[PDB]
């Protein structure tokens, strides 16, 4: 039901933490490291020219074919 | 140590540099010039 | 039986240091009975030694299966010996050994000799025990480090305090160290390169990622124990006290919590820069090239054939289209061609 | 939507705009118990330690602090205003209000490129930036 | 133990001498970088409010919202009902 | 100079020479840091001879390096100071124990030679 | 020319003498669903093939 | 961000008041660590967090967490059933369903270590002796560890790199994983014999792996599995696919 | 006739690693077997999340195709029975084309006439005599009994075809689908995989 019905006995339970109790209470840190957390910085540096030139050489197929390349080779 | 070495050479080529800069900048020791070769003979003085 | 009898010139370690030579003479003579014990079995099911390492393991198997190898299928018996994956493994191997019965008398043969390895196995057990008992005399800090069972199985491995003292703590480290083969797995066995300071429980409550690291702390500081009681000073254990405070406080140390770590905001949305070799290397890297300059252009209503499948609007643009561009064929630059890091190739190199 | 700061009354408000002269103000008019306001807080809280360096993100009250009512036309539930040394900095969302954003944003990216549009059309002089990206729609589909 | 020191020359002894390895090998750019540390990062205003701010909005959130709170399940964003 | 049981400790002059043919060793990369490393080349001969630091906390962790060395006929002394050998050893951290080692043909030999008959000589 | 189901006209192909060694490759074309982060419309087929 | 607040308000109104105002903050720290760990399915323990705040910031974790699961599986029905929905709310729904299929297989994996083999070795003996049996009757000859002098070995080596290759073809920008695999392709083509020996080595010698990255490719009716294998072990499961 | 249209629920996750290696023993050198079996089981990551893949295979390896058609090829034997296989394979000598058998007689010598595996999509064609359908309709209805008919209500049709083009449930036809799939469930064991 309303949401502070069902932490209504932890809340009354949390009567009991002594203050001393209150000061431990370590502050949170992060667990990864200088790389994970602010990374460097990624550069794009396109694709090699072989890519280009791989892409255009597929094609100017042939002008024969050898008599021995059957229905799948 | 090899670490110990470096380190020391590191810092006293720094401050020898950082000395040097520091003179530059104080008119004492006239501006360096660039170190040109026979191939930096046209970046460095094409025109020229 | 009269030690532990009367355990209410001539005295305790010489006792304790003939027992321990004894050990090794039974880990000797339990090695050679395998031996025989491997020979005279590997012709009904020899595969089981490539399946099993271990000897003790083998032995208690070729007991169990004996030479009826209906025994692989439905056996509880196997399950208080192997693991589940090699007991299946074992079972798909028995059914196809290609290994011909044991002869009556073999079988009488190799069933005293599984016999005879178990009383050896036994004895080993009730002397290590002994050992154990001992260990608050004959070893207080190596004891104090590591537990008492931990320490008596080290040292009956390596051959007694004087023999363990000789030797380096990364063999220490492996001190019971096992073959564990494989079956599927990926070296995921927990055993590759562990012995019993690893299985030790210092080293077991802790988390199963910092547990080698600890392994290898725990392994030097007790063969520093190990040195210290060689020659039985620190009688009452002041050492052993101090390695282990030491070996707990770098524990808490590897569990201790991650600091508080600030977060950095971003810098700005907003200078001079120079050039030289340098940069005129990195300008040519990402400059235009004449074969990226062409594939950037596109005839104007010569309309191409759609290559390439797999995505449409890829296309190249003057590079093959018979459009405006030159005769010959454009070349690559070297300057774009894919090159590998300087962590990348170090690494590729302590690889070789 | 509690960790930020709050501004009080309409004098803190003019204040907050005017202490700023190299950062964005950003002021979300609203109340804290709305959801639209709640739902644009947790984006605002997400990225205030993020953009400190070019913005600082203020709360306000549109009950506890009325004056702006009137002169701001705030009269939806949640209200993002973005000022440039003590300038209304108009921006061009799409969606024909360009003097707020009077929704709440899903995205800590989208109000981390609209802070930095604004910034860097502000510094310029210019009373109306551009968004980065068109919200006359929600893409849906 | 008078030892020699390699950078300095003077005699200091076995155990301060691991130490002196260690400062008079120290960076000087190392004490300007930790002092612009100081001064850039506490100069900083404080991007969340304090405390008091902050128990004080949970405190008025709650009063303002009885969807979540109370016993009185009154209306969305009216006052005490 | 405190402990007795570091019976082969040199005098002054010896560790003088003993640290830099140590720091020569280093350099030549016949050096072996440690004394699980020492015991290491112990156990295979490939060790001219062995130099420990007397200043180890626990020195009867290191008083097995010279019973193995009487059983392999390896020369062994002690030296004063743990951080003398370490950094004599190229390490910052105290070495207590290194080894100098054997290898074909080397231009160390004269060197360890002569150190080894003063070591040999002065263990009485 | 361009008729036939392994179209006649890759006989001619340039690579048709180091395709010969690629087997089993419509069932990698169809796992490589599970290693590219992007739906392949033309999963049955491959253009070389 | 209700549920968020009452917590804090409930745990906040215990606070020693005058006493100390500086850890308002760091409460709603340790609140949103403490859901972070969940959604990773890692353990949460911290030492020195006393039992009743321990325990709030528990409920607080696992009615939050019951939310979140209803909600990831309603906003996946919808998105299946076709219902106009943002493209972020798909992203951060995908996101949603990756964690929650992949604590659903921690479990499975932790159950199939705990139980063994679901196998029952008599069965698998049965599809053993089948396949042996299937085997022997085709005559099947084993495949062989690939020859020193295999001949077609540099042509399997260059169809299993243009295949890794053929993924950046229209990739137009590159990046720093994928600039490293194709510098990595680039040096096995241009020295094809040592690239091999690597492979063998790696076939012979190598059976830990470094780890495998996961994501899910959302098909609106399904999530569909990519694995990201390391750019080095690549182009030798890629070898030893083709051979 | 009756065609079952079926696929082996879940394939790539219940595919046991030590069966797995100590299968492709059988077909390759176990260096390379071991190799493979053992680059299935890595730590999956997801950002902060890591497991060990130690039951289930990995589908985006590079060879997961080939372990994946290798098992499927043993689910096949399974199903088929090794005489079936063998006859639908023929002799290797002479093996059979798609779905073509060496002599006619051979072709009608078992009820499972066609079969084919997709990936893991199985599709078989039985054609059943008079006789062979009643006698497994009835070992069917001995081991599951049926007496208020109500194996219709579960039963899957094509819902994109009309009333009367799509598979009409008469009374028969609905035990008999049920048994030719209780039938082919009964010989693929749920362990290694089930329908």
């Amino acid at each position: 039901p309303k949401i502070q019905q069902q932490f209504s006995d932890l809340k009354r339970k949390l009567a009991e933490v002594t203050e001393e109790e209150w000061l431990s209470i370590p502050e949170v840190g992060d667990a990864r490291n200088k790389r994970q957390r602010n990374p460097r910085y990624e550069k794009l540096t396109p694709v090699p020219d072989s890519f280009f030139a791989k892409h255009l050489q597929t094609g100017e197929n042939h002008t024969s074919v050898d008599p021995r390349q059957t229905q799948f080779g | 140590t090899k670490k110990e070495q470096k380190k020391l050479r590191r810092q006293t080529r720094r401050e020898a540099q950082k000395e040097l800069q520091e003179k530059v900048r104080l008119g004492l020791m006239p501006p360096p010039e660039p170190k040109v070769r026979i191939s930096n003979l046209m970046r460095v003085l094409g025109t020229e | 039986k009269q030690a532990k009898a009367s355990e209410v010139a001539a005295p305790e370690y010489r006792v304790i240091v003939d027992a321990n030579n004894l050990t090794v003479e039974i880990e000797n003579e339990l090695n050679i009975i395998h031996k025989f014990i491997r020979d005279k079995y590997s012709k009904r099911f020899p595969e089981l030694e490539s399946l099993v390492p271990n000897a003790l393991d083998y032995i208690r198997t070729v007991k169990e299966l004996g030479n009826s190898l209906d025994k692989c299928k439905n056996n509880e018996n196997l399950q208080q010996i192997l693991t589940n994956a090699t007991i299946m493994v074992v079972s798909v191997t028995a059914s196809t050994t290609q290994g011909q019965q044991l002869s009556e008398e073999e079988l009488e043969r190799l069933e005293e000799a599984c016999d005879m390895a178990l009383e050896l196995n036994a004895s080993k057990h009730r002397i290590y025990e002994y050992v154990e008992s001992r260990m608050s005399f004959i070893a207080p800090n190596l004891s104090i480090i590591i537990g008492a069972s931990t320490a008596a199985k080290i040292m009956g491995v390596a051959g007694g305090l004087t023999n363990l003292s000789k030797m380096p703590a990364c063999n220490i480290m492996l001190l019971g160290a096992q073959r564990k083969t494989l079956s599927g797995f990926s070296s995921t066995s927990v055993l590759p390169h562990t012995g019993y300071i690893y299985h030790s429980d210092i080293v077991q409550s802790l988390p199963p990622d910092l547990r080698r690291k600890a392994a290898r702390l725990v392994a030097a500081k007790c063969t520093l124990a190990a040195r210290v009681d060689s020659f039985h000073e620190s009688t009452e254990g002041k050492v052993g006290y101090e390695l282990k405070d030491e070996i707990e406080r770098k524990f808490d140390k590897w569990q201790e919590p991650p600091p508080v770590k600030q977060v950095k905001p971003l810098p700005a949305p907003l200078r001079k820069k120079r050039g030289g070799r340098r940069y005129r290397k990195m300008k040519e890297r990402l400059g235009l090239t004449e074969i990226r300059k062409q594939a950037n252009r596109m005839s104007f209503g010569e309309i191409e054939e759609d290559a390439y499948q797999e995505d449409l609007g890829f296309s190249l643009g003057h590079l093959g289209k018979s459009g405006s561009g030159r005769v010959r064929q454009t070349q690559v630059n070297e300057a774009t061609k894919a090159r590998i890091s300087k962590t990348l190739q170090r690494t590729l190199q302590k690889q070789s | 939507s509690y960790m930020l700061p709050h501004l009080h009354n309409g004098w803190q408000v003019d204040q907050a705009i005017l202490s700023e002269e190299d950062r964005v103000v950003v002021i979300r008019f609203g109340h804290d118990w709305d959801p639209t306001c709640m739902k644009m807080d947790e984006v605002l809280y997400s990225i205030a330690e993020k953009v400190k360096n070019f913005a600082v993100i203020y709360l306000v009250d549109i009950t506890e602090v009325p004056d702006f009512n009137k002169m701001y036309e705030l009269y939806d539930p949640c209200t993002v205003m973005f000022f440039f040394r003590n300038k209304h900095i108009m921006i061009d969302l799409g969606t024909g209000n360009n003097n707020k954003i009077n929704w709440a944003m899903e995205d800590k990216q989208e109000m981390v490129d609209i802070i930095e549009t604004v910034y860097r059309g502000a510094r310029k002089g210019r009373g109306l930036v551009v968004s980065p990206k068109d919200y006359s729609t929600k893409y849906r589909y | 133990e008078y030892l020699v020191s390699p950078i300095t020359g003077e005699k200091i002894p076995a155990s301060k001498m691991q130490e002196h390895m260690r400062i008079g090998l120290l960076d000087p750019r190392w004490l300007e970088q930790r002092d612009r540390s100081i001064r850039e990062k506490q100069s900083d205003d404080e991007v969340y409010a304090p405390g008091l701010d902050i128990e004080s909005s949970l405190k008025q959130l709650a009063e303002r919202r009885t969807d979540i709170f109370g016993v009185e399940e009154t209306a969305i964003g009216k006052k005490i009902g | 100079d405190v402990n007795p049981k570091a019976y082969p400790l040199a005098d002054a002059h010896l560790t003088k020479k003993l640290l830099d043919l140590v720091q020569q060793s280093c350099n030549y990369k016949q050096l072996r840091k440690g004394a699980n490393e020492a015991t290491k080349t112990l156990n295979r001969g490939i060790s001219e001879f062995i130099v420990m630091a007397a200043d180890a906390e626990p020195l009867e962790i290191i008083l097995h390096l010279p019973l193995l060395c009487e059983d392999k006929n390896v020369p062994y002394v002690f030296v004063r100071s743990k951080q003398a050998l370490g950094r004599a050893c190229g390490v910052s951290r105290p070495v207590i124990a290194c080894s100098v080692t054997i290898k074909e043909g080397s231009q160390l030999k004269q060197q360890i030679q002569s150190i080894q008959q003063s070591i040999e000589r002065l263990l009485v | 020319w361009d008729r036939g189901i392994p179209r006649i006209n890759t006989l001619f192909q340039k690579d048709r003498h180091t395709l010969a060694y690629d087997k089993g490759w419509r069932v990698r074309t169809d796992f490589k669903q599970y290693q590219v982060l992007k739906q392949n419309p033309f999963w049955w087929t491959h253009q070389r093939h | 961000l209700e549920l968020r607040a009452a917590v804090m308000h409930d745990i906040l109104d215990m606070m020693p008041e005058g006493i100390k105002q500086n850890k308002a903050r760091t409460i709603l720290q340790h609140l949103s660590e403490a859901w972070r760990c969940w959604k990773a399915n890692i353990p949460w323990k911290v030492p020195g967090l006393p039992t009743p705040i321990e325990n709030m910031i528990l409920r607080y974790v696992k009615a939050k967490a019951d939310w979140w699961t209803n909600t990831a599986h309603y906003n996946r029905e919808r998105i299946r059933r076709g219902a106009t929905v943002d493209k972020t709310v798909c992203k951060k729904n995908l996101g949603r369903l990756t964690r929650l299929y992949l604590k659903a297989e921690q479990e499975r994996q932790h159950n199939y270590l705990k139980d063994g083999p679901y196998i029952t070795a008599e069965e698998a003996v049965a599809v053993y002796t089948t396949t042996v049996h299937w085997l022997e009757s085709r005559r099947f000859s084993p495949i062989p560890f690939p020859p020193l002098s295999y001949k077609h070995d540099t042509k399997l080596l260059i169809l299993a790199l243009e295949r890794l290759k053929e993924a950046y073809s229209v990739k137009s920008r590159l990046n720093q994983s994928q600039r490293e695999e194709l510098g990595l392709i680039e040096q096995a083509y241009d020295n094809p014999h040592e690239a091999l020996s690597r492979i063998k080595r790696h076939l012979l010698t190598q059976r830990a792996f470094k780890e495998v990255g996961i994501e899910f490719m959302d098909l609106y009716s399904h999530l569909v599995p990519v694995y990201d294998v390391e750019p080095l072990e690549k182009i030798t499961d890629a070898y030893l696919d083709q051979y | 006739n009756v065609m079952l249209e079926s696929r082996f629920e879940k394939m790539y996750e219940k595919i046991d690693l030590t069966l797995l290696n100590r299968l492709l023993r059988l077909i390759v050198d176990h260096n390379i077997a071991d190799y493979m079996t053992a680059k299935n089981n890595v730590v999956i990551n997801y950002k902060d999340m890591n497991h060990t893949n130690s039951y289930g295979i990995i589908r985006g390896l590079q060879f997961a195709s080939f372990i994946v058609q290798y098992y499927g090829l043993v689910m096949d034997l399974l199903v088929l029975g090794l005489h079936r296989a063998s006859e639908m394979a023929g002799p290797p000598q002479m093996p059979n084309d798609f779905l073509s058998f060496q002599d006619i007689a051979t072709e009608a010598a078992h009820p499972i006439r066609l079969f084919c595996r997709y990936i893991d999509r199985i599709h078989i064609f039985f054609r059943f005599t008079a006789d062979e359908a009643r006698d497994l309709i009835q070992r069917y209805l001995t081991e599951h009994p049926d007496p208020n008919n109500e194996n219709i209500v579960g039963y899957n049709n094509k819902k994109c075809w009309p009333r009367d083009a799509r598979m009409r449930l008469m009374k028969h036809d609905v035990n008999l689908g049920r048994a030719v799939f209780w039938d082919i469930k009964n010989r693929l064991p749920r362990s290694v995989t089930t329908v």
